């Protein structure tokens, strides 16, 4: 089962 | 589960080893190679379609402990990830297979490779091309435009 990725800000 | 294939690329960043390729084993038992430049479906919330991303880097990140296999991606966004208020700017109803190049730096692009569901074929079409809508009951996604948080625009170079 694929783990969940949570998109997060910054890091441009 | 995932394993690197072969030797790392010539070193670029400190504490990281970059690879061209990663090997993914399924419970169908077989082995699939995913390469930098190919596209993946990335597990999001359980009630939503996977995120779609182009792999721009694959790397072993030594700055995490224990170390982790990571990717950096170029995001795409699905129509439903565009603010409802901005959807009309497209001027048409995109099919579910159409996605958009996300041209903005605000979301972080680093993912753990364990969030990868698997490869996906993504295809660039000219604006005036029609999506098939052919058969294969296609699993292919198509991209025509970029979305910048403000407007739809052409695909970058």
């Amino acid at each position: 089962g694929a783990k969940r990725h949570r998109k997060v800000l910054r890091d441009n | 589960t995932f394993s690197w294939v072969g030797r790392p690329l010539p070193n670029r960043k400190q504490f990281q080893q970059m690879y061209r390729e990663i090997c993914m084993k399924i419970n169908d038992g077989s082995e699939i190679h995913i390469k930098v430049g190919q596209f993946v479906l990335i597990q999001g919330e359980d009630n939503k379609k996977p995120y779609v991303a182009k792999l721009i880097e694959l790397f072993q990140n030594g700055a995490e402990v224990p170390p982790k296999k990571c990717a950096r991606v170029q995001w795409f966004v699905r129509f439903l990830e565009i603010p409802v208020s901005k959807r009309h700017l497209l001027g048409r109803s995109p099919p579910a297979q159409e996605i958009f190049w996300y041209d903005c730096s605000d979301w972080d692009n680093k993912i753990n490779v364990e969030t990868i569901i698997g490869p996906v074929q993504v295809v660039a079409l000219a604006p005036e091309e029609v999506i098939p809508v052919d058969q294969k009951s296609e699993e292919t996604l198509f991209v025509k435009l970029s979305w910048n948080k403000k407007d739809f625009a052409p695909l970058p170079p």
